[PDB]
């Protein structure tokens, strides 16, 4: 536990702070994915093993990819064009950022929970009927959220 | 039975598109919308829920509204690009989702899906409109992150993701900020007010118009399910109201004058809240979309793109009822008797005095009298002498609509005991 | 309980790049990471409250695929023709 | 199921191929002429331009990927319903089937639409 | 002298009237349009928030 866990924890907080501070985009972006490799890590950690698998599939595998196929299509690694720095924007923005956490810090402070519970590993196989059952109406949602997604990207390109 | 109508109708048309030219697709919309405010109120006091998907007076209400503004920003839109339709539809059905659950997840997938039409329905790709879609989308992924993890924290408070739990100190309260956050942006409540202006001055006017009656309808009807402490509901109703009244004695354009107008409007909104009654609230949202649609309505007549004040002048000579109906509208949401506006903020004044919060409502008081210089600013203007303006003076489509529009706003605010006895199930 | 704080500062993470920024796809990187944080505390309080959070996450997963890919999409649309995709380029809407 | 030591072994396995990788790149750098040139160092094509100065590359990746995300979504949906499946009988058939059918009207709808553009 | 002093008095009343008007615009220019003013002002006001419902 704690030996590897601080090893998890230091590096996703670490790939947080690079991800946010680093200017090389494709570097952010690969901090991100090293991000999502510990993330995945962690929630096998947690008997969450199909959604550590998805979330390097999805989310790493996927979703920085396309915004990897976009910063390539597009340059942008250098970013610092068109400043209108507001230099001192940038002590103060931490500034919110620990607040932010601070009363999160709060709640969450002096909290301790019943983390005893037998999930058998996340496993998609008794997902199945959780998902298709008392989820299928939010999957169906999900659904359609997605097709009217595709639709407004293809809508929102269409050069004609 | 309804949310079926809905999904049949937009899955067809989005492949009908392809053998049904644009015109087509948009009396198909049209229809479908009429359909499902017809199944609507045909199942008026029949409360039906079958998942967390669950029907009360605030789904059907609320839904209704938003199936309103749906027709009639269909109406105008003629664009021959069946999209431009068929994302109208989607956002309808999100907003449906968003009034139809208390499930905290499906609550945020139904905002992304009423949400991200919008976007893309901004587009007529004119440099503002880009500015307001980039302002917008940032804002909003921004404001779903801070309720996503709202969301997180209330399972965290509680077993499940439904409001209502019994709820913990600090982590319940902190859960409850973080979806009051996401939840005021949407509803365009101080101080997430900056995107408003902003987007409404950017995006098409007839959009602004389906975006400002819809879309707050919508979020209210997802606030009043929760139950927001009263320190975090004044503090909303002060920065709301004062921000909105001030700022818009400042603008020069009426789009944004209208969108902090809306933000305080929102702020009003917010009083009954304090008792979540969904009678005062369905009310005050019956009145103020119907004002509203009109008021934008005539604007899209005026400009698309752009309308300054100087514009709104003349209008009676130009065109009489039109002047007349904008009139009632800048008085409707003055709230002054005897317009309707007047029983919608009396009663979310009465649900906030009810709770006993008394400096706040005074304050909102002062804020709605200062309003007053700027609603007769423009709706005095409609006498003046015409200036320089374009002017498209609609089809009968347009006219009938702003005409009902009006006709149902005086009627309901001379006799509001009509319908008012029916906001609760529903005798 | 590391987890959960982790979480929150990831969060915070996230705000303080979309705060500090100047570029439109590091913000929504950042959101992104403000996401997986929300993701990690839902997992772990699906630990705690029975494993409800998991099938949270992944509906949460498809949202930001969502989201991510109209995103992309303006992105690419506002920023095709213009020059740096820098987020203070678009000064027009003024109070 | 499998019990957790597996992974461990994973990480064992990542540890050796990633071990053995950069024993491979150690050998590659150390053993080498080393005379460094202008133009060796230049990366192609007779002096500059292999592409030279070019309008940023086609949408069309950007589309691959978008749509590579959304259905790849679509199958992290599909699996769950594929490991119990008997158990969810004909509910979860038309469930998984309503679902496939509403992500095959976005394909056929981008498909009629079509990306060659 | 009574005469020019309700005229004061209305002159008053019109300062006021111009203090509503200039708040107004004090406010209003709060939005100037750089995406990350409303980005910090958005997330300063939802942390005041947060603050307030202890």
């Amino acid at each position: 536990m704690s030996l590897l866990e601080g090893l998890a924890l230091f590096l996703l907080l670490l790939s947080g702070v690079l991800v946010v501070t680093l200017r090389n985009a494709i570097h952010a972006a690969l901090a991100l994915i090293l991000n999502f490799l510990v993330l995945a890590g962690v929630y096998v950690a947690l008997d969450a093993r199909f959604l550590g698998f998805i979330q390097v599939i999805v989310y790493a595998g996927a979703i920085v990819v396309l915004f990897l196929f976009v910063i390539m299509l597009l340059f942008a690694a250098q970013g610092e064009i068109g400043f209108d720095p507001l230099v001192r924007s940038r002590p103060l923005a931490a500034l919110l950022a620990l607040g932010v956490a601070g009363i999160l810090a709060a709640g969450l402070w002096g909290l301790d929970l019943a983390f005893t519970q037998d999930l058998k590993g996340g496993l998609p196989q008794a997902l199945g009927p959780l998902l298709y059952g008392d989820w299928l109406f939010v999957l169906l949602a999900v659904g359609f959220l997605l097709m009217a997604a595709t639709v407004v990207a293809v809508a929102l390109v269409e050069p004609g | 039975m309804t949310l079926a109508i809905l999904a049949v109708f937009s899955v067809a048309l989005t492949l009908l598109g392809f053998v049904l030219p644009p015109q087509g697709v948009k009396r198909a919309t049209l229809l479908g919308l009429a359909l499902a405010l017809a199944s609507l109120l045909l199942t008026w006091g029949k409360p039906f829920a079958f998942g967390p998907y669950a029907v009360d007076g605030v789904s059907q209400v609320f839904t209704l509204l938003a199936l309103l503004g749906a027709l009639w920003t269909v109406g105008l839109v003629r664009s021959g690009r069946f999209e431009f339709y068929l994302l109208v539809l989607y956002a309808a059905l999100g907003m449906h989702l968003l009034a139809s659950t208390r499930h905290l997840l499906l609550m945020l997938v139904a905002l992304e899906a009423l949400s991200l039409p919008l976007y893309a329905l901004a587009t007529w790709r004119r440099g503002q409109g880009l500015e307001a879609a980039l302002k917008y989308f940032l804002l909003g992924a921004l404001a779903a992150a801070f309720f996503l993890y709202g969301a997180a924290l209330f399972y965290g408070a509680t077993g499940s993701l439904v409001l209502g739990a019994p709820g913990e100190g600090p982590l319940y309260a902190l859960a409850l900020g973080l979806l009051l956050v996401g939840l005021g942006f949407k509803a365009a409540l101080a101080p997430f007010h900056f995107w408003t202006p902003d987007v409404y001055q950017g995006s098409p006017t007839p959009v602004v118009l389906f975006m400002a009656t819809s879309v707050k309808a919508a979020a209210f009807a997802a606030l009043l399910r929760v139950a927001a402490p009263p320190e975090a509901l004044a503090l909303l109703v002060a920065l709301s109201v004062v921000v909105g009244n001030l700022a818009a004695l400042a603008q020069k354009e009426a789009k944004r004058l209208l969108a902090y107008s809306s933000i305080a409007h929102a702020g009003y909104m917010a009083l009954a809240l304090y008792t979540g009654n969904a009678q005062a609230l369905g009310f005050y949202l019956l009145t103020y979309v119907l004002a509203t649609g009109l008021a934008f309505a005539v604007l899209s007549q005026i400009s698309p793109d752009r309308v300054p004040l100087e514009a709104l002048r003349g209008l009676y000579r130009k065109d009489p009822l039109l002047g007349l109906a904008f009139l009632v509208a800048m008085l409707s949401l003055l709230g002054l008797p005897p317009l309707a506006g007047f029983w919608g903020k009396y009663l979310a004044f009465a649900e906030a005095a009810r709770a006993g919060a008394w400096g706040v409502l005074v304050l909102a008081l002062v804020t709605s009298a200062v309003s007053a210089y700027y609603y007769l600013g423009l709706g005095l203007a409609v006498f003046a002498r015409p200036e320089e303006t374009p002017f498209r003076p609609g089809p009968p489509w347009a006219r009938a609509a702003v005409v009902a529009a009006g006709v149902l706003l005086l009627a309901l605010g001379l006799l509001p005991g009509l319908v008012l006895p029916a906001l609760a199930a529903g005798g | 309980m590391s987890y959960l704080l982790t979480s929150a500062l990831l969060f915070a993470l996230g705000v303080y790049g979309v705060l500090t920024r100047r570029t439109a796809i590091l913000v929504f990187l950042s959101i992104e990471l403000m996401l997986n944080a929300a993701n990690l505390s839902l997992v772990g309080f699906a630990r705690a409250y029975g494993l409800d959070g998991q099938v949270a996450a992944l509906m949460v997963i498809a949202v930001a695929a969502a989201e991510v890919a109209v995103g992309l999409g303006l992105i690419v649309a506002i920023f095709r023709h213009r020059e740096s995709t820098a987020v203070d380029d678009l000064s027009e809407l003024r109070g | 199921m499998a019990p957790i030591q597996e992974y461990v072994g994973t990480l064992i396995y990542v540890g050796v191929a990633l071990f053995i990788g950069v024993a491979a790149l150690l050998v590659g750098a150390l053993l080498g002429p080393k005379k460094p040139g202008r133009a060796k160092l230049m990366p192609y094509e007779s002096g500059n331009d292999p592409a030279g100065e070019v309008k940023r590359f086609p949408v069309h990746f950007y589309v691959v990927a978008m749509l590579f995300i959304l259905f790849d979504v679509e199958v992290a949906f599909l699996w769950p319903y594929a490991v119990s499946a008997g158990g969810l009988g004909l509910y979860g058939f038309l469930g998984v089937l309503a679902f496939t059918l509403l992500l095959f009207v976005g394909f056929l709808y981008e498909w009629w639409k079509g990306v060659m553009r | 002298a009574l005469f020019y002093g309700d005229r004061g008095l209305l002159s008053g009343y019109f300062g006021l009237g111009g203090a509503a008007r200039s708040l107004g615009q004090g406010l209003a220019r709060l939005q100037t349009g750089y995406l990350r003013v409303y980005a910090l002002l958005f997330v300063l006001g939802a942390l005041l928030l947060l603050g307030v419902m202890r």
